[PDB]
């Protein structure tokens, strides 16, 4: 039916998880280098919970075809870091340094502008 | 020296001290990684990785699955290592 | 003939025409439209499992030899299930030759790299991933080739604004060039010009 | 019926025995199309422009003269493309494409402008 599609790489969510995990122990194992090798100001610490918060943002993700999605361009993320493509402005462009923080709640944004 | 699963034991206990996830009073050696200590399946990721360091050889992910405490940690290592003692 | 009417060329428009039945009758089992145009170009429509055969018998039959791929591109139709049409231009210097051969795909559907068939190909397909976010499955290379590392989207989509979400600019405190949401000091303009009159009546619509 | 020097195309080894080689490649392609269903239009065409290409080949023997009537430039060139034949029809052998469209496309897929 229309739900028979063709896959990326992943046959099923299980199948799917464990890619996921392999990126992520990857980034993990790298984070070390990528402070010593771009000399950045963030702690291992700063670097490793950078990469938790971002896959947590996807933590709700049932379709393993965009999971699949998810893991590849991660992985083109990860080398475009380890074989210093890129520079470290854009390793730092994950902390938004330069950004203030954005009120949240509704009498701060209603003080400030129109925007919901 | 010669490895024991004493010794394995406390090594794998001593990693797990480590992580400052785990509170160590609720630490015991046959505690649940999600269950009983609370972490989820990133942070048992990490752990794998931290027995890596420790224990100084490859766990692949399908292996890595199953050791959700740290009993079997220690088997693990032990059955890999041919420590029968 | 008239002198402001461009030519046409019925010889052509025939030959064009019996060669693309020639490839409907080998190939059935992935041609699923033929099409000439008024200025003599050859389309064929194919299904997206179809991608290696069809091009490697263009390229290799021996009353095709379409040895070059002149282009490679991707179209993005958002009304369409499958918005993303895949191009191929190809040439023949053997029987001084163009024809065109378009396939579909969504966003989470692979198609094939057509590596294997034309070398060319390389550098079109990661333009397209780059581009439209279109994967190719088997590709000895695929990864970004025209936008900033790390960019996030894929800006040729009809749906990702012209001007971006971020931009540039060196901050001193940090002491590096830092991204920062868009911010525009004139708005582009949005004209609207289309005439609300028919132009064409040779293309009209059913209603 | 000299030996030329060179193609011209670089890449492209001068061939000294023409005739023979593409005989064989030829007889060759003809063994393989047997293996496809009868029915099929890839048989049925390439069996004919190979038997087309055959038969000059078996009445001309001087290599100048060939090279006018098979119109597929140099005799090199020939042997190439008599090559790549055989080569595309091993793999549509594994790829069938005469069995029937494998799915039909959505209802507006081909449909411009939108």
């Amino acid at each position: 039916a229309s739900t028979s599609v063709k896959p990326i790489f992943s046959r099923d969510m299980n199948e799917a998880k464990r890619r996921v995990r392999e990126l992520y122990r990857a980034w993990y194992r790298e984070v070390p280098n990528t402070v010593h090798l771009f000399q950045l100001d963030i702690s291992v610490k700063q670097g490793r919970d950078k990469v938790r918060e971002m896959f947590k943002k996807n933590a709700h993700i049932t379709d393993p075809r965009v999971v699949d999605l998810l893991v590849i361009k991660g992985k083109m993320e990860l080398e475009e870091t380890i074989k210093v493509w890129k520079q470290r402005t854009h390793v730092m462009r994950f902390f938004h340094e330069t950004e203030a923080p954005r009120p949240k709640d509704f009498l701060s944004k209603f003080y400030v502008g129109h925007d919901p | 020296p010669p490895l024991t699963l004493e010794g394995i034991k406390d090594r794998v206990l001593y990693v797990l001290k480590l992580y400052d996830k785990i509170d160590p009073e609720k630490l015991s050696v046959n505690s649940h990684f999600m269950k009983d200590l609370g972490l989820d399946s990133l942070d048992q990721v990490e752990i794998i990785m931290a027995m890596e360091d420790e224990f100084g050889f490859e766990i692949p992910d399908i292996d890595a699955e199953k050791l959700m405490c740290p009993q079997e940690i220690v088997d693990y290592i032990a059955d890999k290592k041919d420590v029968y003692e | 003939t008239r002198p402001t009417v461009r030519p046409r060329n019925d010889v052509a428009h025939k030959q064009l025409s019996a060669f693309g039945e020639y490839v409907a009758e080998i190939l059935p089992k992935y041609v699923q439209q033929v099409q000439v145009s008024c200025f003599n170009e050859l389309e064929i429509c194919i299904h997206p499992d179809g991608v290696i055969p069809v091009l490697t018998f263009l390229r290799d039959h021996s009353n095709a030899q379409f040895k070059s791929l002149a282009d490679l591109t991707a179209v993005d139709i958002p009304t369409r299930q499958n918005r993303f049409e895949i191009v191929y231009n190809l040439l023949s210097l053997r029987f001084n030759s163009r024809i065109r051969v378009k396939t579909y795909t969504d966003e989470l559907t692979p198609i094939e790299s057509s590596v294997p068939v034309y070398k060319a190909a390389n550098w079109y397909e990661r333009e397209i991933w780059d581009m439209f976010g279109v994967f190719f499955a088997n590709h000895p290379d695929l990864r970004r080739i025209l936008t900033d590392y790390g960019f996030e989207g894929h800006p040729f989509r009809k749906d990702f604004p012209l001007s971006g979400y971020v931009e540039l600019r060196y901050d001193d405190e940090v002491k590096r060039v830092v991204a920062e949401p868009v911010e525009l000091a004139q708005e582009f303009r949005k004209f609207d010009l289309n005439s609300p009159w028919e132009a064409f009546p040779a293309y009209r619509q059913p209603p | 019926g000299l030996l030329k020097k060179t193609t011209g195309l670089v890449g492209l080894a001068v061939c000294e025995t023409p005739h023979e080689r593409l005989k064989i490649l030829y007889t060759k392609i003809l063994d393989v199309l047997g293996h496809i269903p009868k029915n099929a239009a890839y048989r049925k065409y390439t069996e004919q422009i190979t038997n087309e290409k055959l038969s000059m080949v078996k009445a001309e023997p001087d290599v100048k003269k060939l090279e006018e009537r098979l119109q597929g430039g140099q005799i090199e060139e020939v042997i190439l493309q008599a090559e790549n034949e055989l080569s595309l029809a091993r793999k549509m052998i594994q790829w069938k494409p005469w069995e029937p469209l494998v799915e039909e496309p959505p209802a507006s897929q081909w449909k411009w402008p939108i």
